[PDB]
RNA sequence: GGACCUGGCGGUGCUUCAUAUCCCUCUAGAGGAGCCUGUUCUGUAAUCGAUAAACCCCGAUCAACCUCACCACCUCUUGCUCAGCCUAUAUACCGCCAUCUUAACCCUGAUGAAGGCUACAAAGUACGUUAGGUCAAGGUGUAGCCCAUGAGGUGGCAAGAAAUGGGCUACAUUUUCUACCCCAGAAAAUUUAGC
């Protein structure tokens, strides 16, 4: 990370880390905290 | 012959539809991570996924209804509801095993709160 | 297996490779994007001017998908065996027999439904028949038919297609169709879409039943997308026997490029090849001119289908914007014996061009399918280049 | 053969109305101009090709001597690593889209088939289918090639016509420029959508 940054300096539901289908499945069951569908 | 002659019980969580999650139903897992400004929501969700799989696999056919995964501070309370089919010795052994396994899994003080019921508590029928 | 690496070579008769490039090799039977004659195109739109609104959008789409997905009528013999299995597992069987079974209906083409068909299949039908005819013209340019018959002449697409190729020799176009509406609709189309006029193509004879005379044989007999309309296998067998008995040179049968369409044509193919008439008026035998390189049973009749595609320009309409493709199954039966013994494999699937190798699915003269991956070093520069330019429906000129 | 009962009419026409989808009604475009372009045809030994991979140096933009694909000549090999391959198969399966098929009781009729309502009330109450598409925001397998479907060198490959579809620009007097953020001064028919 540091090494690659140094040279450069000189010059879907990824929010929850779930598959987009799965987030629906979890949220419908009420499993996610505070995710109420409206 | 010729062509012309031819020509379920549901529990409370199961019974109610998803659009009652804040009207009639509740939330199984309760954590602050998803709130505004709070972090690590995805981490908590991944922990919940594994925890539910591991409970359902460590108590096969025993859980009467879904878990309740509460978290206060670093605590992790699994308030589960199971049946009275297994022997109490097996329940105690599984409680100890799963508690220790999860406490060393997440490096946090996990705990179990098994609640035995005689049978599935059916709400209605669909 | 007609492609043995290092053994099979290209067939050079008439000094092909020396005197012509590879893209024009004799097995190239690809036809450019088919455009219908302006007279036919103009007439179709004129006849539809009465009603070409949003209602016809759904009707044309509904009819097209129905015909494509239509299955063959279920014979009683297949029905009893299915009934017994459900009986063993179990009026209830009949209810389960309503499902898991296709409900085949007669399509009674009245005036209204004949317009929907014409706007849905005139362009597609013309291209498929044109491709089938091009097979005869390309391989046997000396053939000059003088007579033609069309069993199931719905919109005259066969008549128009034949005129496009053999218009300078054909003198009679025998048309048969039980629906009076189609005969009226076709007759109007030949007169510029007007009930009063002069026919564009001369010598057309519209009928409702087959000719009766035993001693009349039409040089080219055609049946395109018509044998799927018959209610039972008994009628299909009788019609094909009648058609073959009246076939002078060539019998062309075309159907949809589905499993149902392919299965239907195979039954007709074996029917003609296995002659049963003890002493027919015409004693000449029959052989498959195309698309099969053999008379042995089909290698894809088990699970798959054998279809060919022809891209064409549809008639300008409110819903015909981009070019379309007509997937169809065909079989041409010719009187006599095969012209030579150097018959060539037929490509029955799209050719996939990839870096330095070509995928070709071939039907070989030996009666087996060979998925040959052709490359320059294994098979040679000439043969690889020939397959590089070849396409679906062509012949690969290989020998030994 | 007489009389009667239930019908069904896969019913057929009219009459009255509910008569919403869809027309008509309203608003703004599109027909002009200049470009790039998709398709189709024809051409060459060759491919017209593709830049999470070139060039740029206001904005953009063409080949670039690029590069992968292609044509013609060749070369490397036990080599990278028991190597390597942007090969095939959903015509292997799932995943996802689309096609089509599809109760009891009580009264009446002489205890006959059968029938049972009047409110100022007269018996009525209780899944399959498909040579389907999609392997670009998803997976599990199956086969191919392995002195070549792997790795490289040399050169070559430049394309034209219409008919149609789309995209990008400016298009003004109810405009434009300055000061201000609204009392100032100067300039000059078809057809697609929506509500
Ligand atoms: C839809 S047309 C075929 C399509 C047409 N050849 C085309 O250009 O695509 C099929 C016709 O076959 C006719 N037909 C059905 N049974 C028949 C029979 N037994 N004898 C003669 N014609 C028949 C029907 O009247 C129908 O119009
Ligand atoms: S697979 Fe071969 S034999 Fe069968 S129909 Fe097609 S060409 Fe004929
Ligand atoms: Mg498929
Ligand atoms: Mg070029």
């Amino acid at each position: 990370a540091d090494e690659r940054l140094r040279i450069n300096s000189l010059r879907v539901k990824r929010r929850w880390r779930l598959s987009r289908i799965v987030f629906r499945h979890l949220a419908d069951h009420g499993q996610l905290s505070g995710i109420q569908r409206a | 012959r010729e062509l012309p002659c031819a020509w379920k019980p549901v529990t409370y969580e199961e019974a109610h539809a998803p659009h009652y999650i804040a009207h009639r139903k509740g939330w199984l897992s309760l954590h602050t991570g998803n709130l505004d400004g709070e972090d690590h929501a995805a981490e908590r969700t991944v922990e919940d996924v594994f925890l539910r799989k591991f409970m359902w696999g460590t108590f096969p056919g025993c859980l009467a209804d879904q878990l309740v995964l509460k978290r206060r501070g670093n605590q992790l309370e699994i308030c589960a509801v199971v049946l009275r089919q297994l022997s109490p010795h097996k329940y105690y052994f599984l409680v100890g095993y799963s508690e220790t396994l999860l406490s060393y899994f997440y490096k946090c003080p996990v705990r179990l709160h098994l609640q035995t019921v005689p049978s599935k508590v059916v709400y209605k029928y669909l | 297996a007609a492609l043995v690496p290092g053994v099979t070579q290209v067939d050079n008769k008439s000094g092909f490779l020396q005197k012509r490039p590879h893209r024009q090799h004799p097995g190239i039977l690809k036809l450019p994007h088919v455009r219908l004659p302006q007279a036919l195109a103009n007439g179709a739109q004129l006849l539809l001017l009465g009603s070409a609104g949003p209602t016809m959008e759904n009707q044309v789409q509904t009819l097209t998908s129905y015909l494509w997905s239509r299955h063959l009528p279920v014979e009683p013999e297949e029905l009893q065996r299915r009934a017994r299995h459900l009986e063993k597992k179990f009026g209830a069987v009949l209810h389960a027999l309503r499902k898991t079974t296709y409900h085949w209906q007669e399509l009674s083409y009245t005036e209204g439904l004949s317009l929907v068909y014409m706007a849905a299949r005139l362009d597609g039908g013309f291209a498929a028949v044109s491709r089938a005819f091009h097979e005869i013209r390309a391989r046997n340019p000396a053939f000059q038919p003088q007579t033609l018959m069309d069993f199931g002449s719905g919109t005259g697409s066969v008549t128009w297609a034949a005129h496009s190729i053999w218009g300078q020799s054909l003198r009679e176009y025998m048309c048969v169709d039980r629906s009076a509406a189609m005969l009226v609709l076709a007759e109007k189309l030949l007169k510029g879409g007007s009930e009063s006029g002069e026919p564009y193509i001369p010598g057309v004879f519209f009928r409702q039943f087959l000719p009766v005379s035993p001693k009349v044989q039409f040089d080219v007999v055609v049946s395109a997308f018509s044998l799927s309309e018959l209610p039972s296998k008994a009628d299909r067998t009788e019609v094909v026997q009648t058609l073959w008995r009246k076939t002078g040179h060539f019998l062309v049968l075309v159907e949809n490029g589905t499993k149902a369409g392919h299965s239907l044509l195979m039954d007709a193919r074996d029917l003609v090849l296995k002659g049963k008439e003890k002493s027919p008026l015409d004693p000449r035998p029959g052989f498959v001119f195309a698309p099969c390189p053999h008379e042995l049973p089909c290698p894809q009749l088990t699970n798959l289908a054998c279809s060919f595609s022809q891209a064409y320009h549809p008639i300008p309409f409110s819903w015909n914007k981009k070019p379309k493709e007509e997937k169809f199954s065909m079989v041409i039966l010719a009187r006599g014996s095969p012209e030579e013994a150097h018959r060539w494999p037929r490509i029955t699937q799209p050719v996939l061009k990839r870096p330095r190798h070509v995928h070709c699915h071939l039907c070989c003269p030996d009666g087996h399918m060979q998925h040959a991956v052709l490359t320059a070093r294994r098979h040679g520069r000439d043969l690889y280049r020939c397959a590089r330019v070849s396409s679906w429906g062509d012949l690969l000129p290989v020998l030994t």
